[PDB]
């Protein structure tokens, strides 16, 4: 079976698999965004979340698909010739830019240099000015430096669209405490009266095909 | 001695997920049961089994044979077992 | 330019010079990445884009191999006549002793 | 004698467990270890430290409860230990 | 300080499998013998050859044996 | 001193300020090496510095 | 391996390997910091506890690694070190302060001090003189008894920054109760108005960049 | 005693990665081994070396050396990634 | 036993088969008290949650 | 009979931490077994006591009160680790 | 010592002299190898301690089994 | 064993003093008989009782931990 | 292998010696009983080695399978 | 004393408080032995102090 080094190494990966996955893959976004949906709408316990990940694990495949296809060929089909520490080093970090790159272009950069920087734990506390700010890049950062701070941004960037879904679900009960304030009829509380209108408008809406959609045109 | 080889067999551009699967999983069914047939048709020719310099071939192919499923079989199965938990969880 | 590859290759059957004949022949030397080494011996450094490497690597392994299939050292028959002594050993019954002379 | 470091693991290990049933209905109570807090795989590690800790006898000799009915004793502690985490 | 990692000779062994000296010579060592199966210096040469190539063998069976039986203890150790 | 220098990783974490000249390194150098605490080797190609 | 009891030894050790990790390293204090962070938020089931647990052993990877190697570097030091019963094992304790030292520099004085007198009182009877190392040099306590007093002051450390969070999210919170009393619109329940006000702030704090910075400079110079 | 080489120096943490002394341990091991296969291969065709008590003698400590070392390093990869399974499945 | 009769009897068959009893039962007995206390302090959670 | 010794009142009035008694086991049992590691190949190396019937008898003796001593201490190992996963593990 | 060293000593408080007898015989007979008499003599106490050898060590062997198996249904 | 505490012969004793008898002899082809059958009796019992001390406390811990 | 920094070939050329002066008079009595010591005392040192690095493999596979 | 001095951790814990000399050391050493409990010996390179 080959070098059987490279077989343990290979069934390590695959047993972490599930991990590098929850940490290091658009499912956390889209996973969180679907939940927030639900909140939104105000329901306690439809659909189920079995339901909401099964979505948003085939959506995420879509966008990482020609990753993991590119990464097989060119370490498992292409039969090479390689014979030092050195040459070997070098031909297994080639293969990683693939995903490297996609790593770096939804990542922040003075976060991830900070990380590289705490690492090396060089001559550290290092000011504000040992960087300035620069735009254009050959660098190439660690992945264990490029991880967290890939899943610190998606996390702030679901917050975000978070914020924007609650918006019109917050007007559309406010109105109707008024009018219900404007008749006589304080003692009623709202929301036997209010959830079926937030469903027509999200139906009216076809939010979950907008959502879809935008959702996979940010990573084309 | 009468042999023949497909040549032309495979696509090597980006293809949909759907067909990834059809083709890895007949072109694995079939090296199975070709290799499994020429094993038991080894045993069976009385010219084969008695000679040292061929017994020690056989032994390989079994071997090979033995190690290929159970790789197979375990990754298959570390794959749907990420699945479950991503969903479970 | 970062693709650069280079490898050692130690020949036991086939010169260096020999194997710059064969690439010469068909058509793949290339003086802007030539072969370092001794001509007369059998070890060398070569480095450039990585088809030529593996190319070469391969080729010169195979050559090496096959030429284990090659004899040279075929026997020749030497004639001597002696022109003083007899090719024969021989036997001196002494009355008393039999000796002998190779 | 060539046993005597197993067993002496293996009283350990018996007074650690009965001492969990007295310190762990106070982390239920307290606003800093309820499990809306201290949760996964630290949350026994931790509670067992500390029983250890505490526990009041010499902890490589034999524990002077095996000859009695396991659960009256059980009850008691775990009793004993909600007092305590009401009156913390 | 550490050892060398040494050097990969990875084309040589695959293409360097081919018909043994070693089988060839036995055969035809049976084959001078049979035709005059009384003569001392056929058969001294003879048990000597057969002998060897039944080390040989066994040695070379034994170490696929031991070869592949690493390899599905690591498999059953990560399944 | 016209050659390439290596630094541990140990004794990087010192600090120095002020003006100095180069007249004659090996000199300073053995000076520098017993105020500041350093250890250094020479084996032909280049200069090692340890704490 | 040259011997079979340093073999066991070490089959053994990465058998207890996850306990040591889960209550003797940063990953208790930051597991404990990220779950704050989403009670305060108000949310309940996202971020997974998957994903933040993975977050925070990466970050605790960067703080350990150092002492990790150095021990590892220690025991596999090829120089002739040992000769004897005594010489062994003292070379074995001298290979663990480079940890010791870890547990001591954050661990409460008060804590290791009262761990330390009840052990002294189980071993050598209550009697004994109670200590009070005021004034302290703690002499290399026993692991056994440093290690729970590390466990209790990362908590006590995770919990008070973890309390300072909540403060902008609380006034928020108030906030919106009363100008909704203002109007008289009892029977709004403020946590449908207030969740997106909660996610908007943090959002614009970028909270996560700060928290994730200053927690790691907690840990180095 | 043929020929033989040692690296003498290894180079300082404060410029390497966390990574690259991840993957130039994985190399140097993976290279290591595969030789070692190979040596043994090699030893058992040399007539000479498979038919002489005192060469056999040799290859059966090197073939035992090679299976407790791939053991070893197959056991001890199990455990650690069962400490990340331990803490985040948990 | 502390420095009376010997140390050391992983040896004579007919005690070896003695210790094999003591070594067993004990582990079990050690298992059991550790489930139990676990169902006691979960069966005063239940309770006092509900 | 030669060189013995014996310790007395070892826990009337000093009682070792368990961090101690652990590590004092394991050095007291390491260096016995290296020690008889090397006794039984200098005797098989030695031409004078490979080859007397009266010299073999004692060797077989020693291979096989080794190979029973690091077996059992191996197994009570495993099953007293077993005891502290089974307690700890949630 | 151990309980298969208590086997095995319970043959040599067995046989009293014959580890000697045999050495003793051995050298009257290297005196004059052509002594029938010396050699009848020889030839029955080289086999009774032929025979004592082989019965003690493969009763040490079988007591060892017996160890090796109970020490393993210990797991 | 002398010994009662108020509140037939074994395999072990016939084993042990017939080791004992043939030692002193051990050339007699009566005693050599007699005693590879006591050797092999004592083999296979001190092997079937440990064998099923092993199952019992096997269908223990499973019932243990299967209401963990 | 060694234990890291733990503080602490004749007879092959004997047997080869004897061989060849026995092959130049293979009638010479002295010669044969010389070189049937030899032999007999090699035979018995490659077996004894043998066995016991067979022994010391089988013991370091048991205790790594146990905790595998 | 002219020699190092090495205490022993449990002895370390006890506490001596006035106004000492030192005059004859040997002498002084012995008789505080007594009162304070402590045992002690002296290899001819340094002085071991035990409870
Ligand atoms: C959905 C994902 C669940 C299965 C994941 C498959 C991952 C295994 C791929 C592999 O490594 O084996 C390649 C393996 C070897 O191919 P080769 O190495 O390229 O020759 O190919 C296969 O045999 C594929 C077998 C697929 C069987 C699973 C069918 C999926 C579930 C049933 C559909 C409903
Ligand atoms: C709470 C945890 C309490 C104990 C934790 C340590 C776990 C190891 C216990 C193993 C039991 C030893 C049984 C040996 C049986 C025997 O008779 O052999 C004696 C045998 C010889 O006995 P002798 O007659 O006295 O010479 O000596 C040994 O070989 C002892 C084996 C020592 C190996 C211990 C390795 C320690 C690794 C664990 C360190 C990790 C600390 C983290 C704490 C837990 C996580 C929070
Ligand atoms: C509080 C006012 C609610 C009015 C309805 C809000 C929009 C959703 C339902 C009507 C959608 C318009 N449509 C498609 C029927 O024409």
């Amino acid at each position: 079976m080959g070098n059987d080094i490279s077989l343990i190494a290979l069934l390590a990966f695959s047993t972490l698999l599930p991990f590098i996955i929850a940490s290091g893959t658009c499912f956390v976004k889209f996973s969180i965004v679907f939940v927030m949906v639900r909140n939104a709408l105000g329901l306690q316990q439809i659909p189920s979340n079995m339901t909401l990940n099964g979505v948003a694990l085939l959506l995420s495949m879509f966008v990482m698909w020609p990753i993991m296809h590119d990464a097989y060929v060119y370490f498992e089909d292409e039969d090479v010739t390689f014979n030092d520490i050195s040459s070997l080093s070098k031909h297994v970090d080639e293969g990683l830019d693939g995903y490297r790159d996609y790593l770096i272009k939804y990542s922040d950069r003075e976060l991830v240099q900070f990380f590289e920087n705490a690492q090396l734990k060089r001559q550290y506390g290092e000011e504000t000015e040992t960087v300035k700010r620069d735009k254009d890049e050959i660098e190439k950062p660690s992945i264990f430096a490029l991880l967290p701070a890939y899943a610190l941004s998606e996390i702030k960037s679901a917050f975000k669209i978070g914020f924007y879904l609650y918006l019109p679900f917050v007007v559309v009960d406010l109105v109707v405490s008024s009018v219900l304030l404007a008749l006589g009829m304080m003692m009623m509380s709202p929301v036997t009266i209010s959830t079926p209108i937030k469903l027509v408008l999200f139906v009216a809406l076809d939010g979950w095909t907008l959502l879809s959609k935008g959702l996979i045109l940010q990573y084309m | 001695i009468g042999q023949a080889v497909n040549i032309r067999s495979m696509e090597t551009d980006i293809v949909s997920l759907d067909d990834r699967l059809l083709q890895a999983f007949s072109g694995s069914a079939i090296a199975t049961a070709v290799d499994k047939q020429t094993i038991t048709n080894r045993i069976e020719d009385p010219n084969l089994v008695t000679d040292p310099k061929e017994l020690a071939i056989s032994q390989e192919m079994i071997s090979d044979y033995n190690l290929y499923v159970s790789m197979v079989s375990t990754l298959t199965r570390k794959g749907v077992g990420a699945v479950e938990t991503l969903l479970r969880s | 330019a970062s693709e650069m590859r280079n490898a050692v290759v130690s020949l036991r059957n086939v010169s260096l010079n020999e194997f710059n004949n064969f690439l010469k022949r068909s058509g793949l030397y290339n003086k802007n990445y030539p072969l370092r080494g001794d001509n007369r011996k059998g070890t060398f450094y070569v480095s450039g884009p990585p088809v030529y490497v593996d190319m070469v690597v391969n080729a010169a392994t195979m050559m090496d191999k096959q030429n284990d299939g090659i004899e040279l050292g075929r026997q020749k028959i030497g004639v001597m006549r002696l022109n003083n002594t007899f090719v024969g050993d021989r036997t001196y019954n002494l009355r008393d002793q039999k000796m002998v002379i190779p | 004698m060539f046993y005597a470091l197993y067993f002496e693991i293996h009283h350990l290990v018996a007074s650690a467990a009965l001492g969990f049933a007295r310190v762990a209905p106070i982390f239920f109570f307290l606003p800093f270890l309820n499990s809306g807090v201290l949760s996964g795989a630290p949350r026994n590690a931790i509670i067992i430290l500390v029983a250890l800790g505490v526990w009041p006898h010499a902890l490589n000799e034999a524990p002077p409860f095996l000859s009695v009915a396991m659960i009256p004793l059980v009850l008691q502690e775990a009793a004993v230990g909600v007092m305590l985490g009401c009156l913390l | 300080a550490t050892p060398w990692s040494g050097y990969l000779d990875d084309v040589s062994a695959k293409f360097d499998t081919g018909v043994d000296n070693l089988q060839t010579q036995v055969t035809e060592a049976l084959d001078k013998l049979a035709a005059k199966p009384s003569d001392p210096a056929l058969l001294a040469a003879y048990q000597s050859k057969l002998s060897e190539y039944n080390l040989y063998r066994n040695a070379q069976s034994n170490t696929v044996k031991v070869f592949k039986d690493i390899d599905a203890a690591i498999i059953q150790n990560f399944r | 001193l016209k050659e390439p220098v290596i630094v541990s990783k140990m004794a990087a974490r010192k600090k120095i300020t002020g003006n100095f000249e180069f007249h004659d390194p090996n000199a300073l150098l053995e000076k520098l090496s017993l105020q500041l605490g350093l250890i250094w080797y020479f084996d032909g190609q280049a200069i090692y510095i340890y704490d």
